[PDB]
RNA sequence: CGCGACCUCAGAUCAGACGUGGCGACCCGCUGAAUUUAAGCAUAUUAGUCAGCGGAGGAAAAGAAACUAACCAGGAUUCCCUCAGUAACGGCGAGUGAACAGGGAAGAGCCCAGCGCCGAAUCCCCGCCCCGCGGCGGGGCGCGGGAAAUGUGGCGUACGGA
RNA sequence: GGCUAAAUACCGGCACGAGACCGAUAGUCAACAAGUACCGUAAGGGAAAGUUGAAAAGAACUUUGAAGAGAGAGUUCAAG
RNA sequence: AGCCUUGAAGCCUAGGGCGCGGGCCCGGGUGGAGCCGCCGCAGGUGCAGAUCUUGGUGGUAGUAGCAAAUAUUCAAACGAGAACUUUGAAGGCCGAAGUGGAGAAGGGUUCCAUGUGAACAGCAGUUGAACAUGGGUCAGUCGGUCCUGAGAGAUGGGCGA
RNA sequence: CGACUCUUAGCGGUGGAUCACUCGGCUCGUGCGUCGAUGAAGAACGCAGCUAGCUGCGAGAAUUAAUGUGAAUUGCAGGUUGAUCAUCGACACUUCGAACGCACUUGCGGCCCCGGGUUCCUCCCGGGGCUACGCCUGUCUGAGCGUCGCU
């Protein structure tokens, strides 16, 4: 909505920054099985919850 | 007495546990008293407690309390078992005199129940199988 | 300038005029989605905002 | 992807459906 | 029409999030938690679900004092002395 | 036998224990004969590899004669790279072959301070057991 | 159902009895743990017995038994006070005392 | 430089405030340098800072509550933060001489009979 | 096995109806696990038939003097040549078969 | 009417303390079913069990006889073997169901109130000194304050005691 | 009216040790970013998922193709 | 004093055979690190079915289908490539109770720019709400905040194991 | 001969069984047996040069000091008077939460002290400390046609 909290608009901060991918020079370390952020959530898809 | 805190009437169950009214309770009321004190002052510590008056409706009874952090009982070596944690809530557990005559604990043949630290003690030790290693 | 969350627009303007020497006319903050709080620190026009943007490295 | 959930069964047979009644 | 087109009107939320679990079940007209019971100041658990605790016991989460309570035990809890310095 | 309650004669925590040791537990796994001339030296078995130690490589591929400097020990993978001890990659440039250091032999100590001190009181421990053996 | 000919009889397992189990796998390990605590005791009062204070001769009650002679829980307050040994002392030398205990022969 | 603490420590309060302030500055310099986009070596300078800080006031904050916990020793009532924090349990008990404390009949007792050391023979 | 394994699962049967074979399924969600066959032995998951008990009967008691007869008969039989090379032992140059030692 | 005691009862962001909640395998107190079995079922049974509520601790509880017995007597409590699937309870049906003696593991006993004697001989707190001060403790000096005779301490408790 | 260790209990916790146990549809739901992803308004429900090689030595370069894809060359004991 | 990196297990076999059979043993291949006979002990020990459970895969089958709301056409551009992108021209539609311009709830970055064309957008795409980088939401006056409404809910009191 | 179909074999796909592994369970045993108003358990949000998750941590924020250790960490950069690890006793430890000024919007206060504002002149701004309920000992201030005494 356009009238948010600021609560809510905290909680939807902090899922727009867990949404990146992975960088890729994690995947150059000794022990990866990392392929790719397998967290990704996309807006049509997964409704975040509330 | 202790009446079933069931809606309307209505125990679903069999005919035995049909009854509502004429129900007691297992504890005292001298018992009731005394955790009603003891859980109002939740620092105090509930010595003892008696009787000293009774109408239709009520009965009155004065409760003995103690601090287990005033220095006139945590320095005084007889007094200073209530200072120990284990005496935390004597009243809630059945410990006071009036919760320790609930119980049916005592010696001899009128005792068999709580033969054992309890009756549920009892209970325990005799519905356990022993399986032994060579049986 | 971006701020920590908790702060006040008389605490971002005492802030400005203290770290850079320089006096204020109106702070307007927003909070980012990002989560950071934005202050839009406007000076006094006897400052030129270029020069005090030289001064403290951005161009 | 969402996995989809097992088949929503809403009824038909029965006494309601007038189509595939037996005797009786 | 009980199906579809009454999922339409679904728009007025009835949960939030809590803010002693945080946990999406705190209902806002009855104005408590039905996850954990937030205004009663005692945690909503029942032995009936057992698989329920299990998902928050102690082990859950950082325990950011416990595990140094564990620690400091292992010594003692001593207090005030230092190692012996270079 | 081992007899010593507390010790683990368990396979998966042996493993366990190796493979998520701290650095400080790698340094002294990741440890090396000396030479046979340094052997009679010092009276010390075995040391602890160090990056700037002279070093033959005795199984494996790139094994011989050859004193090679250690470049660096890479306590992480448990291995460590030296000198010439090298093959080419594909586009052309040379990449380090790491070694275990058990299949390698010290021939020259990098001597500091502390690896003077850590050699002294592993000979002084060798001499007590031979004394009480004697 | 029963078969044939065999005795009638009554499985105590109408419970639910597997929560209450008590195995015995504990059995060499307590019988270590009370060897190493009597040993403990034993080595703690030095010169002192093992055992503890002596303990008096004793019949037996029940007309099963009065043949028999057990050890008893103390000495009575009659054989002190006969032998000379005060109630008090008794327990620091290591005789044993109950005050519950009668004499009649 | 490298700021150790050590000779942190014998330093008075006004310098370490100032040393302090030159390392907050300095800090401000290199998140201004990673914004607008500088050297790799300013990038990696950033956490020599943040540590440095972290040491200055840490030195700081030895030397205040070591003064107040000096300031505070023969009191008897000391602020809470001064107080020994173990368990909480273990707060409550009774002290080393309330747990010491006999009654004088016991005391009486203890004095006229003794555990004596005997042994008997075979 | 453990006393909870395979009866972690909230579970009812779909019950008649429904085309499917009449095991306890787990109850919804969009995830692989539901609807998906969970208590009983014959699935994936689940429990399996008679789970091995802790108060199986491991110990067995010998008579003493059935133990003391093995014994003399394990004495009696490792002083014969045949014997002590039939269970495997190579003893072609032993001197005396019941071999003794000085007490040094 | 005013002043003063006392008694009951208030108000304090009064000086200092203490309780709150968590975990909950073990333990203590309540509350407490119905599936089930009885080839039905209602008493019984499952079962003083599941769920519910409260409270601890490193164990808890119990515990030094208003006991057992009927012997030529044993002697706190708790735990194990046995008693013993027994005595007994039970639509006497299905089912349920102890204790005592005996052998062990362990073993430890004590304190009040009252009755009375002792000049309240007792306790708390605050000020100053000496010691120690991360379990605020000991000694002393205080015509400093309070508690307490509506009873603090010492002797003393059924084994008798003065 | 009151106190009291020891023997006794302990599928929670901290730290250990062992096994005629299981061996990735098994064993904990979970050998892995598992009470995670996801579902449900909620209470609650709840997964799939291990393995290159001794060492990345993980295929430079030439070549068709818009690229994905290939053909040669090369690594390796082996890219079967 | 069993077998094995001079090649274990598993797996394949128009190969040679043995046993009434359960089964087994040899040869060839693949594979790369373990395994087996005999005397005993022990069991979570032998599948074709359980509308069995889990995973995988067929025929159906290049099949049903991609048919509600009238409609597209011409040229040019970029591009490897165009029925679908973009510009222009034409012909049409919604027809102000709109297919228009803005908001509440809800959603949560979908907004905007640049790039990519793997996957997704049930044909296709040079396009996208996709994907990857970067950006963007500025108030004394607009709202909240304040008030109270139907209601909710402490304290005192009452009840309550 | 063709196509199509069927069977068998060889090779190749599909698929991931079997086998061999195993930083994981499960069971049994042992020792210890330790949370919180000095703010717990749990939750929220932040914290890395490049960092989403996990892990670790708390604005000192992938950690500080101290001690032991003795030359690394490592995906890529950048820089022995102690690197890095482990230990962890000193210090620090954001916001909710028993959760504590009142509410739960992070909204609205009250008191005292500091510094800009002032030249104690009231506001304004910033910092700091307080401001929960219950209950115990004592303290002060009181209430009473409660029981009395004196004038
Ligand atoms: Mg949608
Ligand atoms: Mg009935
Ligand atoms: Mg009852
Ligand atoms: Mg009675
Ligand atoms: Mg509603
Ligand atoms: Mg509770
Ligand atoms: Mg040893
Ligand atoms: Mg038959
Ligand atoms: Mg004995
Ligand atoms: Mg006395
Ligand atoms: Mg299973
Ligand atoms: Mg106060
Ligand atoms: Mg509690
Ligand atoms: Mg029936
Ligand atoms: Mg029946
Ligand atoms: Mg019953
Ligand atoms: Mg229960
Ligand atoms: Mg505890
Ligand atoms: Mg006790
Ligand atoms: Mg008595
Ligand atoms: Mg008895
Ligand atoms: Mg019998
Ligand atoms: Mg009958
Ligand atoms: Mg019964
Ligand atoms: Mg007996
Ligand atoms: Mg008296
Ligand atoms: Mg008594
Ligand atoms: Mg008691
Ligand atoms: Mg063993
Ligand atoms: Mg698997
Ligand atoms: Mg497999
Ligand atoms: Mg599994
Ligand atoms: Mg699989
Ligand atoms: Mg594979
Ligand atoms: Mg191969
Ligand atoms: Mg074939
Ligand atoms: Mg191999
Ligand atoms: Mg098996
Ligand atoms: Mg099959
Ligand atoms: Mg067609
Ligand atoms: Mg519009
Ligand atoms: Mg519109
Ligand atoms: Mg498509
Ligand atoms: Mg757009
Ligand atoms: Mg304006
Ligand atoms: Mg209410
Ligand atoms: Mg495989
Ligand atoms: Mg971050
Ligand atoms: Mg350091
Ligand atoms: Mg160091
Ligand atoms: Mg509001
Ligand atoms: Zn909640």
């Amino acid at each position: 909505s356009s009238h948010k909290t600021f609560r809510i608009k905290r909680f939807l901060a902090k899922k727009q920054k867990q949404n990146r991918p992975i960088p890729q020079w994690i995947w150059m370390k000794t022990g990866n099985k990392i392929r790719y952020n397998s967290k990704r959530r996309h807006w049509r898809r997964t409704k975040l919850g509330l | 007495g202790r009446k079933r805190p069931v809606p309307k009437g209505a125990t679903y169950g069999k005919p035995v546990h049909h009854g509502v009214n004429q129900l007691k309770f297992a504890r005292s009321l001298q018992s009731v008293a005394e955790e009603r004190a003891g859980r109002h002052c939740g620092a105090l510590r509930v010595l003892n407690s008696y009787w000293v008056g009774e109408d239709s409706t009520y009965k009155f009874f004065e409760v003995i309390l103690i601090d287990p952090f005033h220095k006139a009982i945590r320095r005084n070596p007889d007094t200073q078992w209530i200072t120990k944690p284990v005496h935390k809530h004597r009243e809630m557990r059945g410990l006071t005199s009036a919760g320790r005559k609930s119980r049916g604990l005592g010696k001899g043949h009128k005792f068999h129940h709580t033969i054992g630290g309890s009756r549920r003690a009892a209970w325990r030790r005799r519905n356990t199988l022993q399986l032994h290693r060579y049986r | 300038f971006i701020v920590d969350v908790k702060a006040n627009k008389h605490q971002i303007k005492q802030a400005v005029k203290k770290l850079y020497d320089i006096d204020v006319a109106k702070v307007n903050t927003l909070i980012r989605p990002d989560g950071e709080k934005k202050a839009y620190v406007r000076l006094a026009p006897d400052y030129d905002a270029l020069d005090v943007a030289n001064k403290i490295g951005i161009i | 992807d969402p996995v989809p959930y097992q088949p929503p069964f809403l009824c038909q047979w029965g006494r309601h459906q007038p189509a595939w009644k037996p005797l009786m | 029409t009980k199906g579809t087109s009454s999922f339409g009107k679904r728009r007025n939320k009835t949960h939030t999030l809590c803010r002693r679990c945080g946990s999406k079940a705190y209902h806002l007209q009855k104005s408590t938690c039905g996850k954990c019971g937030y205004p009663a100041k005692r945690k909503r658990k029942y032995n009936w679900s057992a698989k329920a605790k299990r998902r928050n016991t102690t082990g859950t989460g950082r325990m950011r004092h416990l595990k140094i309570v564990y620690r400091r035990f292992r010594h003692g809890f001593r207090e005030g002395t230092t190692p012996k310095p270079k | 036998m081992k007899f010593n309650p507390f010790v683990t004669s368990d396979r998966s925590k042996n493993r366990k224990r190796h493979f998520n040791a701290p650095s400080h537990i790698r340094r002294k796994i990741m440890s090396s004969p000396l030479s046979k001339e340094l052997r009679q030296k010092y009276n010390v078995r075995s040391m602890p590899i160090r990056k700037d130690d002279e070093v033959q490589v005795v199984r494996g591929h790139y094994k011989g004669q050859q004193i090679g400097k250690v470049v660096q020990v890479y306590r992480k993978k448990y291995v460590i790279y030296i000198e010439r001890v090298q093959r080419e990659k594909a586009n052309g440039t040379t990449v380090h072959v790491g070694i275990h250091p058990s299949k390698v032999v010290i021939t020259r100590l990098k001597l500091d301070k502390d690896r003077k001190k850590i050699l002294e009181r592993k000979a002084k421990s060798r001499q007590v057991g031979k004394e009480k053996g004697k | 159902a029963p078969s044939r000919n065999g005795m009638i009889l009554k499985p105590h397992f109408h419970k639910d009895w597997q929560r209450r189990v008590a195995t015995w796998f504990n059995q060499p390990a307590r019988k270590i743990r009370r060897r190493k605590a009597r040993q403990a005791r034993a080595r703690r009062i030095a010169p002192r017995p093992a055992a503890g204070p002596i303990r008096p001769i004793v019949r037996c009650p029940t007309v099963r038994y009065h043949t028999k002679v057990r050890a008893g829980r103390g000495f009575s307050l009659e054989e002190l006070r006969v032998a000379g040994i005060h109630k008090k002392v008794a327990r620091t030398i290591g005789i044993s005392v109950d005050p519950r205990r009668r004499n009649k022969s | 430089a490298k700021i150790k603490a050590r000779d942190l420590r014998g330093k008075k309060k006004e310098e370490l405030l100032k040393q302090l302030d030159d390392l907050k500055v300095e800090l401000s310099q290199l998140r201004v340098a990673k914004v607008t986009g500088g050297a790799a070596s300013k990038l990696s300078k950033i956490r020599v800072v943040r540590k440095s800080i972290a040491r200055v006031l840490t030195v700081i904050n030895q030397t205040q509550k070591e003064n107040l916990r000096k300031f505070y020793k023969g009191k008897k009532y000391k602020p809470l933060d001064l107080r020994p924090k173990k368990t909480r349990a273990m707060r409550r008990r009774l002290n080393k001489h309330e747990e010491s404390l006999k009654t004088k009949k016991q005391q009486r007792k203890e004095r006229l009979y003794p555990l004596r050391k005997y042994a008997v023979k075979a | 096995v453990s006393e909870l394994a395979g009866h972690q699962t909230s579970a009812e049967s779909w019950g008649t109806g429904r085309a499917v074979a009449r095991i306890p399924r787990v109850r919804g969600g969009g995830t692989h696990r539901s609807g998906q066959g969970a208590f009983g032995n014959m699935c994936r998951g689940g429990r399996m038939f008679a789970p091995t008990k802790t108060w199986r009967r491991w110990h067995r008691r010998v008579n003493t003097t059935q133990k003391r007869y093995a014994i003399c008969s394990a004495l009696a039989a490792s002083a014969l040549p045949a014997l002590v090379m039939s269970k495997g032992h190579r003893i072609e140059e032993v001197p005396e078969l019941p071999l003794v030692v000085e007490d040094k």
